[PDB]
């Protein structure tokens, strides 16, 4: 066997804020054409599953940013998928 | 022709990169009194129609009113602008 | 794969949240085969299906960009043997050598992967976000696309410790154990790390010797062929260039990775 | 061989050309050549020059002068859209006499001067598209420029409440001109008649 | 480049070709060369020309304003209708079993039964096909097609296609016969395309009209003046209505749910 | 920077902690960078003949190679100061990639200066399977341009179809007018048919140009809005 | 559940770049060269400090020299230095 | 009416755009707004008072390189000819 970091982003700086991200740009791509037509966990609410002191304003705006948009997707086409990744926020 | 390359600098901020806003507005109108109380005298039966500009400039706030983003722009485009040979 | 759907009714006109879904029929179907563009490249290409490292040439090359190179104004002399000649102000690379560059350089990455290697793609130019994330996608590799921690080598147990370890199999399979605080607090170093902007990640080039890790990157008619340890005379500006060179890397790895998961399944 | 490949590449097909990216002198004719680039390509931020377009960019077409410069970045203006300008000159369907075309139709070692219509046409002169052309909408400058072309305005009796109608706006109201025609300067310029329908 | 696409067991074709439909010949002067021409014709319209990364079909979409590039649209169409055509005139018997298909084809599908009786109002599909002879007749001067067209208003209604028009693009379609005149009323569904698109793409927008073409007959000399000959224009139109490959048609309605 | 030693230099560094206990367990890549060892010389190596224009870059013209009074009427015996100017550093400066072609393309979009306001494919795509019979100046795949007529004249002075470079251009210079003329009528035949054919259009040519001018206009009216008016405040 | 100074220069090491503790512990000499006490001008005091090279090498063929500082204690640099030093260990022909 | 700075007229000669409709056009033009400086001999003209009076700040001055930007050798030769016309009567 061999002792190996999880997360594919481990060595930059906040890895697991962006591999939060990651996932939520992955579901984007895939229902991007998904046409588009609140109650979000704070940033220290964040903090505690992601990067926790190394967690910035900016990545925080990105992820509510991510998040908003998929929401955004006409709640008719939305998929079981996407709902269960949006539950976590 | 045009031509002036520069040697490298710690960095080419500008100074107080002027944006210009208009002189105290208030200032503009004491200085038309006094531009028209030399002659005519105090109070002159024309200020009349002048003073009556000078006079809330005042009241609330005797002096009616008692940025810019290039440092940055030039913190970032200068390490590319600049034509320093390579390293 | 429509959980929520309502089909319309009878006379109810075509419900416009399904209307789509017959354009969607109406693609992965009968989409447009009657006319369809071929021989034609599409950014789509390289970080997807690329060249195999022996399928490599120069007119693959010399279209995907591996070949323009920076001004005649801006080339440190010392690749004098990397270039090729000068056109509109622009050195143009031997990209003769540069094949000969990549062809070794794929190499090592494949050697390494057939090892347990640990790759690290390294890129911070924009664009690189994907190409690099999908590099390392195949190569089970590590990627780092916004700017390179200063330390994370060298000061490791300091700014990377925070982060978890998982004790992977010859398959990659998580074991699914227990990693002792000691065990998973100590230094995992990188086995070949690769950069795709040497002209400004130095921080970790000098960090990677200093940390006595092999490298690879692509050097340009600027950077220092020196800082790494194999060169690839490339371009490092545009993406297609880049990704072209990293796809090549990342299937020479991908390549070792199914040849090392293999020897595993013999027994 | 790797000039053999340099001869054929789209970098090269492109000539150099050094003329300012602003050119304040009066302009007839385009001065570079404009970069088309698939959607795909631009979401891909690729465009082929030696430094990739900064994204700040959307737009298909660009202009460069300067692969890469000693300022380290690419000389380009994304403004180059003169493919309005010359669609446009289609969009008004109107030949140009050429002088005397001797055997060939443009006539002319080297025709440096009196180039020909200058790529601006390439129909027979004389249709039925004329049916009194296609009366092709113009912003009269006092002159009038129709399809990015200016055309002196003529018409029947002056109408000064026409102009009065439009005040300082004659420019931004566009009046339909049935184009008397054009023509090529040597220098490459081409003069042309309105007729304001007022 | 772009690439004719390969016919179904084209290695028939070759010599043999679609039973009644055509031997070999026909295609010989269409799929085999007609299609190539054009479909050259294009790929050298596409050249140097973002037009071409995507496929024609995409383009005969894009293609749609700019009207200035109506020739490589026209033609663009063409090559999406043809091979449309082809479908319709696919043979695409079925494979596997060994010996050959016995041809069960399924005929007007289930779906396609009550899609017509609603689209014509209680009246029988195969009493549509003469009277799609009889439109096709009156509605071609030279050169087009014939298409079944489903439509948001899931009537499957059938358009007067023409020459090359655009069985999507309703502003775009070439039905009337702008050199035969025609009567005000026409008129007055061209006063309303001109307002209708007027406003649709004021907005970006060219009418967004999912009208799917569904049965495609092509009207080019190549279809009729090439091998069945003259008056018989609308006799090829005959054997070719008589018998369609259903599996294609079956899967050119949207009768089911997905994502 | 200069040429660095701890870069290329690290299979021998482990090497010496993998043999003295520094290391325990060899970094895996150590083999990798064994099998392929890295390319230390860093010469500036030399260049000997120009990759273009095939000249030839190490050659002196001795005076005995030589022996008619130049132009300049004289025979010249001794060799004259560049000629025994040192110069080895030409061998290691890259020479210019000149090429006559690229005169002739920049002739012909001066010429033509609308084909440079045409839109070109510079976006080369594999560049490899572009064989090209250029006896004709069409060919699929590529689009039409200026350069294909220069890439035409080739033919024309290779196989010498023509004479010189001036003559054989221009004999494709009319062979493209023609490819263009055809054009411009088909262009218009789309239209006119398609126009004579139940063909509706939101925008044309003449619809961009006027739309986005108008759209302009808003933002020029507005602002002498400001500009006129404020200066009659400005001077009053 | 939680020479010697060398223990743990080493084991942070082992724990850090990779080296092996082992050999830092049992095969190689740290022997001070320049302990001396330079001092900075602060503004909040004369600040004192403590620098150290201290050349740690295994006597077969590998030295390595490590400088050092603190303001606190002498030997709290000497350990800093005998860090530094194991970590530049290099091979002497 | 209008006042002339904010009103391109630009002759029909050229090529008017949407954008060159614009003031941030007219703004962007004003940013970027001689037989001597041909290559004549600027001394010969040693008498010539009327040739030399041009490149004259029209105070007895000659120009900085920064307006007349005429050729070193020209301008100082164009500056010798004016100090030789000074010694030469006329001007």
């Amino acid at each position: 066997r061999r002792i190996v970091p999880k997360l594919a982003t481990f060595y930059s700086a906040n890895p697991n804020h962006e591999d939060r991200i990651n996932r939520l740009e992955r579901l984007l791509r895939k229902y991007i054409k998904l046409p588009s037509q609140a109650p979000w966990i704070s940033f220290d609410e964040y903090a505690l599953i992601g990067g926790g002191t190394k967690l910035k304003p900016t990545q925080y705006t990105q992820l509510l940013y991510m998040l908003n948009k998929l929401h955004n997707i006409d709640p008719q086409l939305t998929n079981d998928e996407i709902t269960s990744e949006l539950s976590q926020y | 022709p045009p031509v002036y390359r520069l040697p490298p600098l710690p960095r080419l901020k500008v100074k107080k990169p002027i944006i210009r806003q208009e002189a105290n507005k208030c200032l503009v109108l004491m200085s038309n009194l006094l531009q028209c109380w030399s002659s005519y005298g105090h109070m002159s039966p024309k200020c009349a129609g002048l003073v009556t500009e000078l006079k809330s400039c005042t009241s609330e706030s005797a002096l009616g009113k008692r940025k810019s983003n290039i440092n940055y722009h030039a913190a970032r485009l200068y390490d590319r602008i600049n034509g320093k040979p390579h390293d | 794969p429509y959980p929520n759907l309502i089909p319309s009714a009878n006379d109810k006109p075509y419900s416009s949240q399904e209307l789509f879904l017959r354009q969607l029929n109406h693609s992965m179907r009968t989409a447009k085969l009657g006319a369809t563009i071929s021989k034609v490249y599409y950014p789509h290409k390289d970080i997807f299906y690329p060249p195999l490292p022996e399928n490599i040439t120069v007119e693959s090359l010399m279209s995907a960009g591996v070949h323009l190179g920076q001004s005649t104004s801006l080339w440190r002399s010392s690749t004098q043997s990397y270039i090729y000649g000068e056109y509109k102000g622009i050195h143009i690379i031997d990209l003769n050598q540069t094949l000969s560059y990549l062809k070794r350089a794929a190499k090592v990455v494949e050697g390494v992967s057939e090892s347990g290697g640990i790759i690290l793609f390294l890129g911070t130019r924009q664009g690189q976000k994907r190409g690099l994330e999908e590099a390392a996608k195949k190569t089970h590799g590590y990627y780092v696309s916004t700017r390179w921690i200063p330390g994370t080598l060298t000061n490791s147990t300091e700014i990377s410790g925070i982060w978890e370890k998982q004790e992977i199999d010859s398959n990659d399979n998580p074991t699914e154990r227990a990693l002792s605080p000691n065990e998973t607090s100590k230094q995992v170093k990188p086995d070949l790390l690769v950069v795709l902007n040497p002209t400004e990640n130095r921080n970790a080039l000098l960090e990677a010797i200093k940390s006595r890790v092999p490298t690879i990157a692509i050097i340009d008619t600027d950077s220092e062929p020196s800082l790494v340890t194999y060169p690839i005379p490339g371009n490092d500006d545009s993406l297609r260039s880049v990704n072209f060179l990293l796809g090549v890397l990342a299937r020479a790895g991908q390549r070792g990775l199914q040849n090392r998961l293999a020897r595993n399944n013999e027994k | 061989t790797l000039a053999e490949l340099l001869g054929r590449s789209r970098i090269a097909q492109v000539a150099n050309n050094h003329k300012p990216l602003t050119y304040t002198g009066k302009k007839f004719h385009p001065t570079h050549q404009i970069i088309e680039t698939k959607p795909s390509t631009l979401y891909r931020q690729e465009w082929g020059l030696k430094s990739a377009i900064p994204s700040k960019i959307k737009s298909r077409y660009l202009v460069y002068n300067d692969l890469d410069t000693l300022e380290r970045i690419t000389t380009f203006e994304p403004r180059g859209g003169t493919q309005w300008n010359r669609l446009r000159f289609q969009e008004m369907g109107v030949p140009i006499v050429s002088n005397i075309g001797r055997q060939n139709p443009f006539f002319k070692k080297f025709n440096t001067e009196i180039i020909g219509t200058g790529g601006l046409s390439y129909s027979l002169p004389g249709k039925l598209k004329v049916i009194q052309r296609t009366v092709v909408p113009g912003r009269i400058l006092n002159l009038a420029a129709i399809g990015g072309f200016v055309a002196d305005v003529v018409f029947f009796q002056s109408p000064p409440s026409s102009f009065n109608s439009m005040g300082d706006f004659i420019r931004m109201k566009t009046f339909l001109f049935e184009i008397l025609e054009a023509s090529m300067e040597k220098n490459g310029s081409v003069s042309m008649h309105a007729r304001l329908l007022e | 480049i772009h690439v004719v696409p390969k016919l179904p067991n084209s290695k028939a074709l070759l010599q043999n070709g679609v039973p009644n439909i055509l031997s070999s010949s026909g295609f010989k002067t269409v799929w085999f060369d007609y299609q190539r021409y054009l479909c050259d014709k294009l790929t050298l319209a596409t050249a140097g020309q973002s037009l071409e990364s995507y496929y024609p079909f995409h383009i005969l979409l894009k293609t749609a304003g700019n009207p200035l590039q109506s020739n490589i649209f026209n033609l663009a169409s063409s090559i999406h209708n043809n091979h449309l055509f082809v479908e319709n005139i696919l043979p695409s018997a079925v494979e596997h079993g060994t010996n050959s298909n016995a041809v069960v084809k399924t005929e007007p599908s289930r779906l396609f039964l009550s899609k017509i009786k609603d689209s014509f109002n209680g009246s029988d599909w195969e009493v549509v096909k003469e009277e799609m002879i009889y439109r096709a007749e009156n509605e071609v001067l030279g050169q087009g097609w014939l298409f079944l067209v489903e439509n948001n208003e899931k009537k499957l209604f059938i358009l007067t296609s023409n020459n090359n028009g655009t069985p999507y693009y309703f502003p775009r379609n070439q039905s009337f016969d702008l050199n035969s005149a025609i009567s005000i009323d026409e008129f007055a569904t061209l006063k309303q395309m001109k307002e209708l698109i007027g406003k649709s793409t004021k907005l970006n927008g060219k009418v967004q009209d999912w009208t799917m073409p569904i049965i495609c007959v092509n009207l080019w000399d190549h279809a009729y003046l090439h091998d069945y000959g003259v008056g018989n224009r609308s006799k090829y139109v005959k054997n070719v209505l008589d018998n369609l490959n259903w599996s294609v048609v079956n899967n050119r309605i949207f009768s089911g749910i997905s994502k | 920077m200069k040429i660095q030693t701890n870069a290329v230099n690290v299979l021998q560094r482990t090497s010496a902690y993998l043999k003295s206990g520094l290391l325990k367990e060899t970094p895996a890549w150590y083999n990798v960078v064994a099998s392929i060892p890295p390319s230390t010389k860093f010469t500036r190596e030399p260049r000997f003949k120009n990759p273009s224009n095939g000249h030839i870059i190490g050659k002196l013209v001795d005076v005995t190679e030589q022996p008619h009074a130049n132009n300049k009427g004289l025979y010249k015996t001794r060799p004259n100061s560049s000629d025994k100017r040192v110069g080895v550093k030409r061998l290691y400066r890259p020479p210019k990639l000149t090429y006559v072609e690229d005169r002739l393309r920049s002739l012909f979009y001066k010429q033509h200066p609308w084909e440079l306001s045409r839109p070109k494919i510079l976006v080369e795509n594999e560049i490899g399977d572009e064989n090209y019979d250029w006896s004709h100046m069409l060919q699929i795949g590529r689009p039409l341009d200026g350069e294909s007529v220069i890439q035409r004249t080739m033919y024309l002075i290779k196989t010498k179809q023509y004479g010189d470079m001036v003559e054989a251009y221009d004999h494709a210079r009319y062979e493209f007018y023609a490819l263009r003329m055809q054009e411009e009528t088909e262009q218009q035949v789309a239209l006119e048919e398609a126009e004579m054919f139940g063909s509706l259009f939101g925008v044309s040519a003449i619809e961009h140009g006027i739309q986005k001018e108008q759209e302009v206009l808003d933002v020029w009216e507005k602002k002498v809005v400001e500009e006129t008016e404020l200066m009659a405040a400005r001077t009053s | 559940l939680p020479k010697s100074k060398s223990a743990d220069v080493a084991a942070g090491l082992h724990k850090q770049t990779g080296v092996d503790p082992d050999y830092i512990t049992r095969k190689l000499t740290m022997k001070p060269l320049v302990m001396k006490r330079v001092s900075n001008q602060t503004g909040k005091g004369k600040i004192a400090s403590f620098y150290a090279l201290v050349v740690v090498g295994d006597k077969n063929g590998m030295v390595g020299l490590g400088e050092g500082k603190s303001r606190e204690e002498m030997s709290k640099a000497i350990f800093k230095a005998h860090w530094d030093a194991v970590r530049n260990l290099k091979e002497i022909p | 009416k209008i006042d002339q700075s904010l009103s391109k007229k630009l002759p029909k000669g050229t090529i008017y755009d949407p954008f060159d409709f614009s003031m941030g056009r007219i703004h962007l033009d004003r940013k970027y707004q001689d037989i001597m400086k041909s290559g004549a001999n600027p001394l010969e003209f040693y008498a010539r008072p009327r040739i030399l009076s041009r490149y004259v700040t029209s105070t007895g001055r000659i120009q900085h390189r920064d307006i007349t930007g005429l050729s070193a050798k020209n301008q100082r030769r164009l500056s010798k000819a004016i100090r030789r016309c000074q010694a030469i009567g006329l001007m």
